[PDB]
């Protein structure tokens, strides 16, 4: 039982209860305490720094408080402009620095010391093209963000040059409640295929919006870049049949991550959820999943290089560390299975560009693996279900419709006699008696209304649009 | 909507319910009329100044000198920023305010003067 | 001590520096640009570049001066996307089938 004790770095509320990172952090640290597999004879300690959001050298002076009590590695903070501040002093200092948030990597920093546990989004981008190829689609429209969407999603913006596309680009506005101005303008383009890239809350932030100008329909077809696609509340929109894709990381089918998920939820719902955003109460999110295989990684490297002791550097001696290039190197030659599955570092980069990925997709149930997909092979797809024809296709009764029609005189008249009455209970006739029938074989839900412009509908010769039918069709 | 406004060497042109927000799919004609010889000077009151970075279409209110749809078109305004007054001797100043189906703002408040 | 700072051009080194300047007080005066990550609160800098979301702008008026209906953007690193964001976003309103490499 040696000593030993992390960095534990959490850009946090500054008010309230923990963050779900620094819980997820201290959940491993007791874990790996309990389960003697894995450092039998070595105890790990832990020390946590908590820190405003987005000041670097805050940060940079908790990273010198900490490197002073001694560390094995710096778990880093989860925001990139400190991100970087805290690997600049780990570099310099010797110490292993682990991150797991994406960033920006400078374009030729020479920096050594630094895993990431988050996926490249070059890997992302890439599978995001495939799974684009794959659904046959020609007019795609991205929608993100922050700025750095942009250069989350080169790999995609490039694309068009080699593949057959032609993708508009939208940003959703600073404020985040009013994207009715941008989702008028992208129902008014006919834009069908939607590849959104925002953190999961503000996905669900405008799913809502989506609702309220009804796109959520059988058209539209949404894909969601992020990760923690699960947490959304699936439940107003199951029914609706519109045809979300996104990915999960989140490997959850071994019998160990469903119980390590499950005491979770017990130790997480300790702290409250939201109750109105849509999100699901108690489901771990990746930005925790992460800290909790970051965790096992370390300990697999340490567990292979007993003669590895803390001492106590000092930024202002400049003096590098006795154990630090041996050390890294351990941790990028790590492997293991945690809560993401496969765990590996490209041996150049110290990036991580190689993992499975199972994408999902929302069938009637709910979210549901279709398929998976990994950076070596190419996207192998299950989706191979066939469904002979239910006699009564379509429905039972689901997806109400409105029908549009026009008084003629065999076919639509409105019911003549002195009583008024109204709804699809006023009108009789032939096309009537037609419809009549399709519910009773197919279970419509329908509302029947007339057509203002009042005619057939034609091809107008001054702009190319239509009338009548045609055009409200 | 229509609120005939013939014969007047001024009076008050605003949008309906015009210190609420105005009614959504309203598509309402209105006519500005001067006798022969005269000029018409077209006032009107934004509601609220605020300076929007796009032009857009849904919402829109057009100025037209003669009859509708068969004049020369003047300009097309929206947002919510104020027109420019607008100073011809056309004669007929003939105004439609458009609606979308949804996204309703504050409205706007206008005054037609004759001389 | 210092009236003030004119700090370096390399970014990551900047965002060091505008951080230390703010939370001392010393002003901090920069000249590259620099895509300022837009969850930041500091208040200490002012930076000369001419700040890319107007010259990107002028790059369209440019460019829709020319009726250009095809045009094809060269980019040097992952940051020229950021510095063009507002080119990039055209194909949105106007007519330019744009390609990127
Ligand atoms: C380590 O990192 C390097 C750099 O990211 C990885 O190299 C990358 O490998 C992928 C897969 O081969 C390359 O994608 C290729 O793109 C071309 C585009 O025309 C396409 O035709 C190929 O089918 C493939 O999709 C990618 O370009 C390449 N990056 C570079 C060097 O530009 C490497 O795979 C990573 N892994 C390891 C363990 O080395
Ligand atoms: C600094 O303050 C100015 C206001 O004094 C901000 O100006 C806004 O800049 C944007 C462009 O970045 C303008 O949008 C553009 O408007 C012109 C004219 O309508 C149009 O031709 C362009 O296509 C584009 O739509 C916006 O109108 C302008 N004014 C507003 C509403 O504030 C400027 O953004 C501020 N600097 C930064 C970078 O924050
Ligand atoms: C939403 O998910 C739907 C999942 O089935 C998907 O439905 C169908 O997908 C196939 C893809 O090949 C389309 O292809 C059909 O039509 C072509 C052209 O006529 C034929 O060559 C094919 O053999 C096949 O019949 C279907 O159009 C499409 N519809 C169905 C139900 O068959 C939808 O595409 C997805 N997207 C949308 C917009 O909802
Ligand atoms: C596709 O995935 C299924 C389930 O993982 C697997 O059984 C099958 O062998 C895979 N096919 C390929 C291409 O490997
Ligand atoms: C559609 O069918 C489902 C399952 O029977 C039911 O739960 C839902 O309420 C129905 N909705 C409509 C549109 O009738």
């Amino acid at each position: 039982t040696h000593v030993l004790r992390f960095g534990g770095i959490f850009e946090y509320v500054e008010s309230g209860p923990m963050g779900a990172e620094e819980l997820a952090f201290r959940f491993a640290v007791n874990t790996i305490n309990r389960n003697r597999t894995l450092l039998p004879n070595t105890t790990l300690t832990y020390d946590t720094q908590k820190i405003n959001l987005y000041d670097s050298f805050e940060a940079s002076k908790k990273a010198c408080d900490q490197l002073s009590l001694g560390v094995a590695a710096i778990l880093g903070p989860s925001h990139s402009s400190s991100a970087n501040a805290v690997q600049s002093i780990c570099n310099a200092l010797g110490v292993p620095h682990i991150q797991t948030r994406w960033k920006h990597q400078v374009s030729d920093n020479k920096d050594s010391f630094y895993v990431s546990l988050y996926p490249d989004f070059s890997s992302l981008s890439r599978a995001i093209l495939d799974l684009v190829q794959f659904f046959k689609w020609k007019t795609v429209t991205v929608v993100y963000d922050d700025s750095t969407g942009l250069i989350r999603l080169q790999e995609l913006i490039k694309a068009p040059s080699r593949y057959n596309l032609r993708l508009k680009i939208r940003q959703l506005p600073a404020d985040t409640k009013d994207a009715k101005p941008l989702l008028k303008e992208m129902k008014r383009g006919k834009e069908f295929h939607v590849i959104f890239d925002c953190s999961h809350e503000m996905a669900a932030g405008i799913l809502k919006q989506a609702l309220a100008m009804g796109m959520m329909t059988e058209y539209y077809h949404y894909i969601f870049t992020t990760l923690d696609l699960f947490a959304l509340d699936v439940e107003p929109y199951r029914y609706s049949g519109v045809n979300m894709t996104g990915f999960r990381i989140l490997n959850t089918e071994n019998t160990q991550v469903s119980s390590i998920i499950e005491k979770w939820s017990m130790e997480r719902l300790q702290a409250p959820p939201k109750p109105d955003s849509g999100l699901l109460d108690g489901f771990m999110t990746t930005d925790a999943a992460l800290m909790y295989d970051a965790v096992h990684v370390v300990s697999v490297a340490v567990q292979q290089f007993p003669q590895m002791t803390v001492s106590s550097l000092q930024c202002n001696r400049h003096k590098p560390w006795r154990f630090g290039t041996r050390f890294m190197s351990l941790i990028k030659e790590a492997h293991w299975e945690g809560l993401t599955g496969r765990i590996t570092f490209n041996k150049t980069n110290g990036l991580r560009t190689d993992f499975d990925l199972d994408v999902i997709s929302l069938k009637e149930e709910g979210l549901e693996k279709i398929g998976t997909w990994d950076p070596a092979s190419g996207l192998n797809m299950t989706e191979s279900q066939k469904g002979k024809p239910a006699n009564i296709t379509d429905s039972l009764s689901n997806r109400s419709l409105i029908v549009t029609t026009i008084l003629e005189e065999p076919y639509v008249l409105f019911k003549k006699s002195d009583k008024p009455l109204y709804g699809n209970d006023r009108f009789e006739g032939y096309c009537i008696d037609l419809l009549r029938e399709l519910s009773t074989i197919l279970g419509f839900t329908y509302e029947i209304r007339l057509v203002e412009d009042g005619k057939y509908g034609a091809q107008d010769d001054v702009n190319g649009q239509w009338n009548g039918m045609v055009r409200e069709l | 909507c229509g609120i005939w406004v013939r014969t007047s060497n001024g009076g008050h042109f605003a949008s309906p319910n015009y210190p609420d927000s105005y009614p959504p799919n309203k598509e309402c004609i209105y006519i500005l009329e001067a006798a022969p010889r005269q000029r018409i000077e077209l006032t009107f009151d934004e509601r609220y100044y605020i300076e929007p970075s796009f032009e857009c279409r849904f919402d829109h209110l057009e100025v037209r000198d003669g009859p509708f749809g068969f004049s020369p078109l003047i300009d097309r305004y929206c947002g919510m920023k104020s027109p420019a007054l607008i100073r011809s001797t056309g004669r007929f100043m003939w105004i439609k305010f458009s609606s979308d189906e949804e996204l309703e703002g504050l409205g706007f408040r206008a005054k037609y003067s004759f001389i």
